[PDB]
RNA sequence: AAAA
RNA sequence: AGAACCUUACCUGGUCUUGACAUCCACGGAAGUUUUCAGAGAUGAGAAUGUGCCGAACCGUGAGACAGGUGCUGCAU
């Protein structure tokens, strides 16, 4: 199952945040895709959702 | 219905293959998301041909194939760009074995019926570009 | 005739419609006149504070 | 190709004058924005796409000039509508047109979010900011060299900011008035962000480019309200980059030419190179410095305090020691291969660069541009 | 303030049904310009500034905000009208009302050359280029801090390059739009003509600018890249037999982001060492001198003292001075040769008194002078 | 589409 | 009323940054004193030997007020 984003309006920055070190998009890239949810991210799942869930940002696996 | 030669993962839609298939109708972003997800495996940096084919109601579907023979004996002389004048000045060398595994990927796309004549179509592959068989 | 345009830089060209009086320039030759700055199509002298009104500035808004 | 058309409420002419005019009570009592919208297509679902008449009398400002553009069959236009309900009735209202007149056509609108004019703070902030995004969004989603952008409709506020996309990015503009007849590729000039103005903010930006997001009193006490549009508040008392921000970022980023100098030393060693060698090194040092490509090749050995050098080729009587400040391309040496190999020779032990801009004032400096007049 | 209105026809808006349409055509044949434009102003010369109903309802566009961006005596009023018959006949009318709404107002018409909608070469090629010429001459004419646009009137074209010309001279713009009710200050962006693609070119366009036209070939070879060609195409145009030239839209950028020039100064490799080594004394003073020399043609034929044979004169800028300068003109570049002090100016004098002194040092030219490079330099570590 |  | 080094203010190259030369502040060490290695030397490192006077002798380190200039003008003196 690909990791999805279903809801980010809590800690917008933080989610960008995980998305930065689990996959590299630029500033503008990142904050793009995150406003753009839901979209297709990517146990492996599980370690960015904990991170993701942290700040309260949904996760749909 | 259009033939490209476009990299490895870095499909843009730059200038590169942006207006080639906007003259179809194609969505261009579409393409290449679609593109990059299956060339991951490919090696990075490598034109892999692949030939697009578009139907009426815009929709679009493509086949990739393996790199093209120039690019694999590029690599495998070490070099970048090919001789300026082949059969006058040499830029490289390839053992016969790197003919042969040239020709065992491009097998797939070749048409000779033997290792050996789809060999001889790389080896004058590689003559015509300047690189001698070493 | 000749006049001359007193203050520290202007906006005049040719086919400019200017108001001019009297009053000679000592050291130019020939020049009898002043042109009235601020009046008709001179401006008049920027960022001037002292003695105002013989440069066509007006007031500023402090 | 793409048609960026923005979307005006021309299209409801056919109430002009009646009672309750067109405004956005009257698509709200008719029953919405999906129903007002039939009621307006009805006025002009006849009219054709050809007849010179009605594309001047009898259709919206899109309809026409994209009519005028020449919308075929293979194509795709974008209705950037405003925020109103009278704006979105007619966007639904002219894409069912479109949509039938050209079977085969892939019509979208987009609901610019806080386009109205009736408020100037959101305009200011939300309008111009949000319509900057979603034209940036489609011209980087379809390349630079296949958008038209179409500046007729919609209010005269945001013609400005359609035709400035277009001179910064590359897309050209059309017009058509309506009693006229002829499609007007507005000019272009050639413009781009003040680098002199912007380039104080360039650690500004930085922060925001690794850890995006910064504290918004900071932002405040670190910088004069122009740079404010440039920044978006993300609303957790952070700010990160507004859209015009990234093209701002991006401009500060991308390469440009450069023009070469030459240090006091270099212009004693070039000329005595002169002779020997003809003009070859005076053409070489601007053929690089005119070109990115060229240069980032010839990087040699990198050295400390941003110098690196460069060679005309194999087995040639010159290797430059050149460095880059701002668009200039200072040039600090110029040596032969024997001076060349010492100097790394000497740079294998200890630091080499350090040593060259320490006596920088002293030998070196000031840096002559390199125009020549020899006669 | 000043404000720079732009004109439309809204102000004839209630002649909008009539079978013959307010155009062109109607002014011609009703008398000319001035019998309409009093026949106009009498359908409307009743209606009040502080009404606001009226305000939107009869009045015009210009008429509509300045009377929210607050007109009075004090103020001066532009109006660009459009060539076109009636785009003419309406600014007439607004200028008789606006006086009498504001008596004491200084409202003056001004007419663009060219800019019409119906002709797609003559617009833009003059019409723009006419109105971008007219509004850069008006700002800096009265001067910034009392200019301030408002395009709310006229074609929706000329907008984009009212508003560009409003932050290139950082000039703020406003619009209102006729049912709302509040001023829009439009966004102003930092944006200026390109400086950075064009400071490569600066050799070639300063012999442009003097010498009429240059070699296309001269051209390619400055801009290798197919991108940059692509961008700066329009500014330069074939001229015939090889050549390029500045097309009047590029005369417009290059007029704007380089100062005017008499003659362009160069420095032999002697007067270098001359200026430098004099850097501790009178600092930077001759650089100075050598650039407003240079200049102004009025200013050189003033420090001519004494010349020399060959066409090399001496420069002194007068008494209580110590520097001197050796300099002669060639086409259009000031050469400098030499840099001397008062000690070594009267020994120079010595030596022509007896014998010829000026063929001695053009004897020398091709082994101690040339080449001459330009006068610019960079001493400070800052780039923009 | 000369205050959508 | 005396340039082989020194003088020396100039050149090429190697090097130093509250500093060769002063007053202060703190912290640390008697001062000095046989040696070894690397380097053209500056300098760097290491190992011995001293460790007195009665806090000051001399010292090393850190910060900044400052030191420093044979730099310009004898037409400011
Ligand atoms: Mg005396």
């Amino acid at each position: 199952f690909d990791v999805i984003l279903k809801a980010a309006g809590a800690n917008k920055v933080a989610v960008i945040k995980a998305v930065r070190g689990a996959t590299g998009l630029g500033l503008k890239e990142a904050k793009d895709l995150v406003e753009s949810a839901p979209a297709a991210l990517k146990d492996d799942a599980e370690a960015l959702k904990k991170a993701l869930e942290e700040a309260g940002a949904e996760v749909e696996v | 219905y259009v033939k490209l030669q476009v990299a490895a993962g870095m499909a843009n839609p730059s200038p590169p293959v942006g207006p080639a298939l906007g003259q179809q109708g194609v969505n261009i972003m579409e393409f290449c998301k679609a593109f990059n997800a299956k060339t991951d495996s490919i090696e990075k940096g490598l034109p892999i041909p692949v030939v697009i084919t578009v139907y009426a109601d815009r929709s679009f579907t493509f086949v990739t194939k393996t790199p093209p023979a120039a690019v694999l004996l590029k690599k495998a002389a070490g070099i970048k760009s090919g001789s300026g004048k082949p059969n006058k000045d040499k830029v490289g060398k390839i053992s016969r074995a790197q003919l042969q595994e040239i020709a065992q990927t491009k097998a797939a796309d070749m048409t000779g019926a033997d290792i050996e004549a789809m060999t001889r179509s790389i080896e004058g592959t590689a003559r015509s570009m300047g690189l001698v068989v070493e | 005739v000749t006049s001359y345009i007193g203050g520290e830089g202007h906006n005049l060209q040719e086919h400019s419609v200017i108001l001019i009086r009297g009053g000679r320039v000592k050291d130019l030759p020939g020049v009898r006149y002043h042109t009235v700055r601020g009046a008709l199509d001179c401006s008049g002298v920027k960022d001037r504070k002292q003695a105002r009104s013989k440069y066509g500035v007006k007031r500023p808004k402090a | 190709a793409v048609y960026l058309c923005t979307c005006g409420t021309a299209a409801a002419k056919k109430f002009f004058g009646q009672t309750p005019r067109f405004d956005a009570a009257w698509v709200t009592e008719h029953g919405g924005v999906e129903a007002a919208s039939k009621v307006i297509y009805d006025t002009f679902r006849t009219a054709r796409l050809d007849d010179e008449v009605a594309l001047k009398r009898d259709l919206s400002a899109e309809i026409h000039s994209l009519a005028r553009m020449g919308v075929n069959d293979k194509d795709t236009v974008v209705l950037f509508s405003s925020e109103t309900a009278d704006g979105q009735a007619c966007a639904w209202a002219v894409k069912r047109y479109l949509e039938q007149a050209r079977p085969g056509i892939l019509c979208r609108i987009e609901v610019v979010a806080g386009l109205q004019v009736t408020d100037a703070h959101v305009f200011r902030t939300a309008g111009v900011l949000n319509f900057t995004k979603a034209v940036l969004h489609e011209i980087d989603a379809n390349g630079t060299g296949q958008c038209v952008l179409n500046p007729t409709g919609g209010f005269k506020s945001l013609v400005p900011y359609t035709v400035l996309i277009g001179m910064l990015r590359g897309v050209p503009a059309k017009y058509i008035f309506e009693q006229s007849s002829a499609l007007i590729p507005l000019p272009m000039m050639p413009v781009e962000f003040a680098r002199s103005r912007l380039e104080p903010l360039r650690p500004l930006l930085e922060r925001i480019q690794n850890e995006t997001a910064i504290p918004r009193a900071e932002l405040d006490k670190a910088l004069r309200e122009i740079l404010d549009s440039l920044f978006e508040d993300v609303g957790q008392g952070q700010v990160s980059l507004s859209p015009v921000g990234f093209l701002i970022w991006e401009e500060l980023e991308r390469p440009t030419a450069l023009v070469p100098f030459l240090s006091r030393r270099a212009l004693d060693d070039l000329l005595k190179m002169r002779a020997t060698e003809g003009t070859a090194p005076d053409d070489y040092i601007t053929r690089v410095a005119r070109s990115p490509e060229q240069l980032a090749i010839g990087k040699h050995e990198s050295w400390s305090k941003g110098l690196f050098w460069l060679k005309r080729g194999e087995h040639t009587r010159d290797r430059y020691l050149v460095s880059v400040e701002g668009w200039r391309l200072l040039v600090w040496r110029i040596v032969d291969a024997d001076e060349y190999d010492d100097l790394l020779t000497q740079n294998r032990k200890t630091d080499a660069g350090a040593r060259v801009v320490a006596e920088r004032r002293e030998k070196y400096a000031p840096f002559v541009r390199l125009e020549l007049y020899e006669d």
